[PDB]
């Protein structure tokens, strides 16, 4: 009757939800609802202007009642429940770009966040000052412990040395670490394991 | 006998393929959800031994009864009472001899069939385990009926000064299957010369019952035994099929698997359905942009409002073509009947308009009336296709009218007058007076008298004849590839591999993105139609000045409403958009001025 | 403080982290005396290799197994720190809550190591200007600081504490300290009859009625 | 932050904890192992028993020059005894192995050509063990009392499938027997 | 194929063994209808009768197959084979195993089309050298499928040319060129090409005690008229004494040499060129006149 | 917790009243509200307003057939029941339900509900006209994670 779009915001960010941690790993997030939390900032307006109206003839009018006490709790209790909702689709929001700040948390051309959600790129641009403070906050991490143990990834634990791999959709002279690899199209690879973890998560080799 | 047992229950515990184990692996996945059944999958049989396999396909219902005991053994084992008896599934695909092998060799034999199922029964009983008392005595028994040769396989006995017959049936301890006698029809092309088709008769069990529909084609697999009824000069006997297992094709009740929608989902994700499919729908037809899309829109659908009162909304939309000939407007409305889940091809007369809807007769046993048939108590959810609205002249118009708008009939004939439920959508083609000088002469005189069905119809196409001397030789172009050198069997595969749509992926498709997703317009965009109609109107009230009389009325208005619902369902979108329906309108606005001309 | 010794201790402190409700004392100590040995074992194979190929102007098997053991060491602590970041993000105004007030626990060394809190107190920054700017403009005067009053007391804690885990006993047998008749067990509810663990029968409980025994090593998870 | 499978394990690494135990083998060939866990040898003398770790055994059977010995219970005329105690016993089972389900499947991937008489008997002997255990926990969990059970002899792999919902299950129901008062 | 498939079947390249008698269209349908047909063949449980049934029937074939040594001579039936097993999952031999491997080698999947072209058969190679494990088993019966049909397919245009009678018989070859009928785009790739002549060497398999010389084909699908023109061998009917192997190649190198106006030996195997339009009537030209043999 | 499924859970209703009379109307003019009047109340609210006085504004009225027509049928056959017309979610409000009011009664009754509902979805997870798939509806985040632990582990112990 009052929060009513609040509860159809908050249902709509249980569609988020399942859409992506149901299916697959790859996000594609959504859309930033400005225009439905402009309509709750609407209310939110004309509603601490209600209560200074009140907050001046309190001393003037009824002088404190315990009748008009409660008044000014009605217009209290409608703001968290108003700001419980306004924040926790703010959260599940920017908790599922975190996979981005990890999955390709830098392996290959990680500063380009181009090719990737650019009609949502003034919902995430405008908020890639996070992004970006992730990222770097990331970066010094990276150093930060005093031995180089890896972070970007490699979570599945290792089997054996020797795996198998194909190519495909993909083209150029890449790996100029390690020993070059020579990667041109469609090509078997039999390799040691520990050399292509850097490439299965940037999706360049294919099977296993 | 028992020592043909001792070699299955020592072969459905460890017959595998390599390291997967499988038959132990459903039969205990089997038993926590109640359905108690086997799927054996003869073909995959044969890796043990042709000898058992041969004492099998040679010599019939002792080799079923056998098995069934070992599997009801070994399930018994995967356990430590309430322990039912199984049923069997057997399927094969070796070829389909359809309704010409009668008599010959084909008696008692494995046989595979092809069908379309018109006419189910309703259901019975017959019992599977007893408890018999005698007279004279107080004797007590039991005998187990399984497997038949009906009834009167082996008859209650005489033993336990003792009368004959002494012997009866109680009900305290039993149990009981039941028996369908669903008729099978023949599948209407396969037996030409110029004869009409035949039929048989089959029952069933339980455990794979109630799983059709009349009006899909199936293929059956089962026995070919024979039955002696008496109630005809020599005795004679009567064919029938025992059946075993319906391993048909879709049902054509939402349950599937999860991968059939992940393609699904991986496609709807792309925003390039709408202006694909106009392509990808009818391979064989030279554009039509403006109707393609109405078709698309008509076997989706829009929803069913059951709103907190007494009333409710018809959501749905049924479209109407007319038009000279050669110019499509028959030979697509055989396109729509396959592509359909349910569809019924009535077209043609009206066919005796009372005998469209239901019929009642005297029937042979308590020679008493009930309702049997009609041509609207099959086709609920899917559609309708009839032609020819001109020369009907003499009950079609009374017989749709209650038919549509409410799809509440309700026959008021010597029995019942039961109000039964209808969700059905028409469509019809039909013919003007002689289609030229009906455009060039006073724009009326389309249906000679009535307005009355039009108004309850709302999407009107009017097709015409020009004389573009431009795109009629691609169109003579068009023709000649298709009709021989069959290349668009090679063009429709080397361009659809990874663009388009086949015929039969949408039929998988429909029916799961309607019964899914319950959408609804947007509550902003109310202020978009409003602005729109009121001009409409007066669009309309400029051309009645002119000594011109007749149609538009407000139901065409909450006809828009759901042609905006409809594509919300393709996208299976929650909640309308403004890009969204300004398309739709888009398509009722090259419909809204033909009233002008 | 063998080797193997300084090992199987290092696995038997990360099982137990995986299905923790809440945070345990990062065992700093341990650590450094490895991450030397993770830097020198890479070194003794960097030059040992080089040897082998001085030799060409035949053994295939030396230099494979040193290669792919110690990279699956470094594996485990790979998941083992990523997971105290997987911990330390919901709990972050839980324990600022405690550290803030003076208390019986600091967030100390043998608590949390340099890098985390150097995360923790920029990433609660950053996450505090998402809200502020972006959101809370229309914010009034009684909800300023992010932590609950009264109502709703959900800005506060992770009070999960009696989700259940499943134990091993593996209490090492000496006797010693015997109060039991099969082995020495004890155990103690909030309201239920004290019936207990025998030596190594695998039960289930709740945190704080186990919370105790776990400060000493002699019973696993 | 992985915010996929946080609670539990994932079947790919609980196989990697029972690889680090060792078993026993049977060496051909003659500094090579300064692994830091390594115990290398000299010359190694074939025709003797030695407990080494699995894991490097199973790289050494890639190179195929060694032979693995079965250990003590492999074979289906020690596991008849094993499928008595527990049918006179609806009670609990009585003795296990307890790492055996990961083991098997190890032991017959690239170790299949080294036993006399694996197939066709021995699967037989497992699968029949891999739901009689778990025949018995269906009728275990119906008898939930509170904040109680007792399990005794359960594998890693059926105590990584009971978890990740009877935690929850109960925890559910502790809500409302605890802020009843 | 036919511990795959169906003994029918054999209806098609029976007649190819007819083909290999006399006859590829005329008279087959009503010829074959004895031998192959001991019954009007029974489709009850015939998945069962070329793989279980045939215990009697092909048994009987056992005694059919040494009173139809008489019955047309028809000899080229009896080898002494090879098979192998899987423990279940019925048997596999090595005749028809290698008829999938080139089927699925086929399908699976100015002069810039090309590109797209020459990497295709790179791509839908690698389906297949992964089809000889037991890793993989459910895509080794798309072949089999696939097989079935393409040879149908490939016959549906050889009774065409057969009965255009297009075969000219100039001075020593026999020159055939498909201009265009229908289903053109199958021949691209040149591995269908050299079963399309294993077909069309058989037609003329007759006795012709005269001329024993192969055929060269022609067929165009794209644009530029690319032409994989290529040549067969001749093929003795079982009775080599004089090993021949080609005349060709050795004339192949002189219009490559004397012309050079867009031929080409891109194309791997020498026994296949490409050629222009207007450079293949006078390509054989100098071939008429050019004995090499 | 920031609350991702509850809060939404207790945008649900009540039906209760009054015991005095407060100008304070949003819900439209006569801006008093007369007194033992009902009214349909939000959670939010409703849960402290029948807190703060002595003698509270708000009256609670119990919406007795969750008390007394359900908890009967919910005593018969806990094997296929409606836990979802009447609730699409059930548990949070019966949780939150019984701290205001705090009855020991049907504190046994749910007790013996959710060890037989999760009877069968431990043994059922091993591998349609307008609303009828709600009797599986408040399962999906109780057995769904489970789900996918049978599916994956069956995966690494096949090929
Ligand atoms: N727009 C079109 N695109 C492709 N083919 C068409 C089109 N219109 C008609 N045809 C062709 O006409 C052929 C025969 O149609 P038919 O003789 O049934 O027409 P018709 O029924 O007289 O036309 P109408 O339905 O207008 O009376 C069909 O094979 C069909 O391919």
């Amino acid at each position: 009757m009052y929060g009513d779009l609040g509860n159809k915001l908050v249902l709509e960010a249980k569609r988020t939800k399942q859409l992506y941690a149901r299916s697959n790993q790859d996000v594609n997030l959504p859309m930033y609802h400005e225009d439905i939390i402009r309509n709750i900032l609407k209310e939110v307006s004309n509603l601490r202007k209600n209560t200074e109206y009140l907050k001046e003839q309190q001393q003037l009018g009824m002088l404190d009642d315990k009748v008009a006490k409660c008044q000014y709790f009605v217009t209290l209790l409608c703001m968290e429940r108003n700001k419980r909702c306004l924040l926790a689709y703010q959260r599940l929001r920017t908790d599922i770009l975190d996979s981005m700040a990890w999955n390709n948390n830098g392996l290959d051309l990680m500063s380009s966040i181009t090719f990737s959600q650019q009609d949502t790129n003034n919902l995430s641009h405008q908020e890639q000052e996070y992004l970006k403070e992730y990222c770097d906050l990331i970066t010094d991490l990276k150093s930060g412990d005093l031995v180089d143990i890896d972070l970007s990834g490699s979570l599945v634990p290792p089997s054996d040395v020797f795996i198998d791999v194909r190519v495909l959709k993909d083209a150029g002279e890449i790996q100029t670490e390690y020993g070059v690899f020579n990667l041109i199209k469609d090509s078997q690879f039999f390799v040691r394991q520990s050399d292509v973890e850097r490439l299965i998560q940037q999706g360049y080799l294919q099977k296993i | 006998n028992t020592e043909i047992i001792k070699s299955f229950k020592n072969f459905i515990l460890e017959f595998r393929l390599d390291s997967q184990f499988i038959y132990r692996d459903q039969l205990r996945n089997n038993i926590l959800v109640k359905n108690y059944s086997l799927t054996v999958n003869m073909e995959h049989l044969i890796g043990y031994n042709e000898d058992i396999y041969k004492k099998l396909s040679d010599e019939p219902s002792d080799i079923i009864p056998l098995f069934e005991t070992a599997i009801t053994q070994v399930a018994k084992r995967i356990s430590i009472n309430s322990l039912p008896t199984f049923q069997l599934i057997l399927n094969s695909n070796a070829n389909q001899i359809p309704l010409r092998d009668l008599d010959s060799e084909h008696v008692s034999k494995i046989v595979r069939l092809s069908g379309i199922i018109i006419s189910t029964s309703v259901l019975s009983s017959r019992a599977t385990y007893l408890s018999i008392m005698c007279r004279n005595c107080r004797h007590t028994t039991s005998i187990t009926i399984n497997n038949f040769n009906t009834g009167n396989t082996v008859s209650l006995p005489r033993s336990c000064n003792c009368g004959p017959d002494p012997y009866i049936i109680i009900h305290e301890s039993s149990k009981f299957i039941d028996q369908q006698f669903l008729k099978l029809q023949e599948i209407p092309e396969l037996v030409p010369v110029g004869e009409m088709p035949r039929n048989l008769t089959m029952t069933c069990d339980r455990y794979l019952t109630n799983k059709v529909i009349p009006g899909t084609r199936v293929t059956i697999v089962g026995i070919y035994s024979i039955y002696n009824s008496k109630n005809s000069g020599v005795a004679i006997r009567t064919p029938y099929i025992k059946i075993l297992g319906i391993q048909s094709d879709v049902e054509t009740v939402t349950m599937f698997t999860e991968e059939e929608e992940e393609e699904f989902l991986q496609l709807s994700r792309n925003p390039k359905l709408y202006e694909i499919l106009t392509n990808s729908i009818a391979p064989s037809i030279f554009g039509n942009e403006d109707i393609k899309k109405a078709i698309v829109c008509l076997l989706m659908g829009g929803s069913k409002k059951i709103l907190p009162d007494g009333m409710r909304l018809r959501g749905d939309i049924n479209v109407l073509l007319l038009g000279d000939p050669g110019t499509a407007k028959s030979q697509l409305l055989k396109f729509v009947e396959k592509v359909s889940p349910i569809a019924v091809y009535t077209s043609g007369k009206g066919s005796s308009a009372a005998g469209l809807t239901a019929s009642v007769q005297r029937d042979p046993m308590t020679r008493e009336f009930y309702l049997e048939g009609g041509a609207m108590v099959l086709a609920d959810g899917g559609v309708v296709c009839i032609d020819e609205f001109d020369k009907m002249r003499d009950e079609d118009r009374v017989a749709i009218h209650e038919a549509m708008e409410q799809q509440t009939i309700s026959i008021a004939k010597a029995g019942i007058t039961t109000v039964l439920n209808s969700r059905t959508s028409v469509l019809a083609a039909a013919n003007p007076i002689y289609g030229r000088y009906d455009d060039l002469k006073s724009p009326g005189d389309n249906i000679d008298f009535q307005t009355t069905i039009l108004s309850r119809f709302d999407m009107i196409f009017i097709v015409k004849d020009d004389h573009n001397e431009e795109r009629d030789i691609s169109i003579a172009n068009h023709v000649i590839n298709i009709h021989t050198g069959n290349a668009n069997a090679m063009q429709n595969q080397q361009e659809e591999n990874g663009s388009e749509i086949s015929i039969e992926k949408m039929k998988r498709y429909i029916t799961y993105c309607r019964l899914k997703c319950a959408p609804r317009l947007s509550p902003q965009a109310a202020e978009k139609l409003s602005s729109n109609f009121v001009t409409i109107r007066k669009q309309l009230l400029i051309n009645e000045l002119e000594s011109t009389e007749r149609p538009i009325t407000i139901r065409q208005l909450e006809a828009i409403i759901r042609i905006t619902e409809s594509l919300a369902k393709l996208e299976l979108s929650p909640i309308a958009q403004e890009r969204h329906v300004d398309e739709a309108i888009r398509l009722f606005q090259a419909s809204t001025m033909d009233a002008a001309s | 403080v063998s080797p193997q010794q300084d090992f199987s201790d290092l696995m038997k402190s990360w099982k137990n982290e995986r299905c923790s409700p809440e945070l345990l004392p990062y065992p700093h100590q341990l650590m450094k005396r490895l991450l030397n040995r993770i830097s020198m074992q890479s070194q003794l194979i960097e030059n040992i290799s080089m040897g082998f190929l001085d030799m060409q102007n035949e053994s295939k098997l030396p230099l494979l197994c040193m290669e792919t053991e110690l990279e699956r060491l470094k594996f485990v602590i790979r998941s083992y720190i990523r997971c105290r970041l997987s911990k330390i993000d919901k709990f972050s105004l839980y324990l600022r809550q405690l550290n803030e007030d003076e208390n019986s626990l600091i967030s100390l060394t043998d608590l949390l190591s340099k890098d985390e809190i150097k995360y923790h107190d920029t990433h609660s920054l950053i996450w505090l200007k998402l809200v502020n700017d972006s959101i809370l403009k229309y914010m009034p005067e009684e909800l300023q600081a992010i932590n609950d009053t009264e109502g709703s007391v959900n800005m506060i804690d992770e009070p999960d504490w009696n989700k259940f885990v499943f134990i091993h006993v593996n209490g090492p047998p000496d006797g010693e300290n015997e109060f039991g008749k099969p082995c020495y067990t004890v155990t103690i509810p909030d309201l239920k009859e004290e019936v207990e663990l025998t030596i190594g029968s695998i039960y289930v409980m709740r945190y704080e009625v186990i919370r105790d025994l776990l400060r000493d090593d002699k019973v696993a998870l | 932050l992985p915010a996929h499978l946080q609670q539990t394990f994932s079947p790919e690494e609980i196989q990697f904890i029972v690889e680090n135990e060792p078993i026993k083998i049977f060496p051909r060939i003659t500094w090579q192992l300064i692994t830091t866990d390594d115990k290398a040898l000299n010359n190694m003398v074939a025709m003797r028993s030695t407990e080494v770790v699995l894991w490097i055994a199973l790289l050494l059977k890639q190179q195929s020059k060694c032979s693995i010995v079965a250990p003590q219970w492999l074979t289906t005329k020690e596991l008849d005894r094993k499928i008595q105690y527990e049918k006179t016993h609806p009670d609990r089972f009585s003795e296990l192995p307890w790492n055996w389900l990961v083991l098997a499947r190890i032991l017959f991937n690239k170790a299949k050509d080294d036993f006399h008489d694996p197939i066709h008997e021995l699967r037989g002997k497992i699968q029949d063990l891999r739901e009689i255990r778990q025949i018995k926990v269906l009728k275990g969990l119906k008898y939930l009392n509170e904040s109680h059970l007792q399990l005794d002899n359960l594998s890693l792999l059926e105590i990584n499938e009971l978890r990740p919902f009877i935690t929850e299950i109960m925890d559910k129901l502790r809500e409302i027997h605890t802020a009843s008062l | 194929l036919l511990r795959h498939s169906s003994l029918y079947d054999s209806f098609y390249y029976s007649n190819y063994v007819n083909a290999k008698l006399s006859l590829w269209n005329e008279n087959g349908k009503k010829r074959l209808h004895k031998m192959f047909a001991r019954m009007g063949i029974p489709l009850s449980t015939a998945q069962e009768t070329w793989l279980y049934m045939d215990h009697s029937i092909k048994r009987e074939l056992g005694i059919i197959f040494d009173k139809n040594l008489d019955r047309y001579g028809l000899q080229d039936i009896i080898r002494d084979g090879f098979v192998r097993t899987l423990g279940y999952r019925g048997s596999i031999s090595a005749s028809e195993f290698v008829e999938a491997l080139t089927a699925l080698l086929e399908v699976g999947n100015s002069a810039q089309k090309l590109t797209n072209l020459r990497k295709r058969w790179v791509s839908n190679f690698w389906l297949s050298w992964d089809a000889l494990d037991d890793r993989k088993v459910e895509l080794l019966n798309r072949g089999i499928q696939l097989a079935q049909d393409l040879q149908r397919a490939i016959f549906n245009t050889g009774v065409a040319i057969l009965e255009k009678k297009l075969i000219k018989h100039l001075r020593i070859y026999r020159l055939c060129v498909l201009q265009d009928g229908p289903d053109l785009d199958l021949y691209r790739n040149p591995l269908t090409l050299l079963r399309l002549g294993n077909w069309l060497i058989e037609c003329c398999a007759e006795s012709e005690d005269k001329q024993l010389l192969p055929m060269v084909l022609a067929s165009i699908d794209e644009n530029t008229d690319t032409y994989l023109v290529a040549g067969l061998t001749p093929r003795y009917p079982r009775g080599t004494k004089k090993p021949i192997l080609n005349n060709f190649s050795m004339a192949f190198q002189q219009i490559t040499a004397e012309t050079d106006a867009k031929v080409r030996i891109d194309n791997f195997e020498s026994s296949i060129i490409e050629i222009r339009r207007e450079d293949l009537s006078p390509f054989l030209e100098k071939l008429t006149l050019s004995g090499l043999l | 917790y920031y609350d991702i499924d509850d809060v939404l859970a207790d945008g649900t209703e009540f039906p209760c009243k009054f015991q005095y009379d407060i100008p304070g109307l949003g819900y439209n003019p006569g801006r008093p509200i007369t007194k033992n009047t009902k009214l349909s109340l939000p959670l939010w609210l409703a849960r402290i307003l029948a807190i703060v006085g002595p003698v509270p504004f708000v009256e609670l009225l119990p919406p007795d057939m969750f008390s007394t027509k359900v908890m009967n049928a919910i005593k018969t056959d806990p094997v296929a029941l409606d836990l979802h017309s009447i609730n699409s979610h059930f548990f949070s409000l019966a949780i939150k339900w019984i701290m205001l009011f705090s009855e020991k009664e049907l504190a046994n009754v749910v007790s013996e509900l959710l060890l037989q509902r999760a009877q069968e979805l431990n043994h059922h997870a091993s591998s349609t006209s307008t609303f009828l798939l709600k009797l599986e509806e408040m399962e999906k985040e109780i057995y769904k994670k489970s789900h996918e632990s049978y599916k994956d582990t069956k995966r690494w112990m096949f090929k």
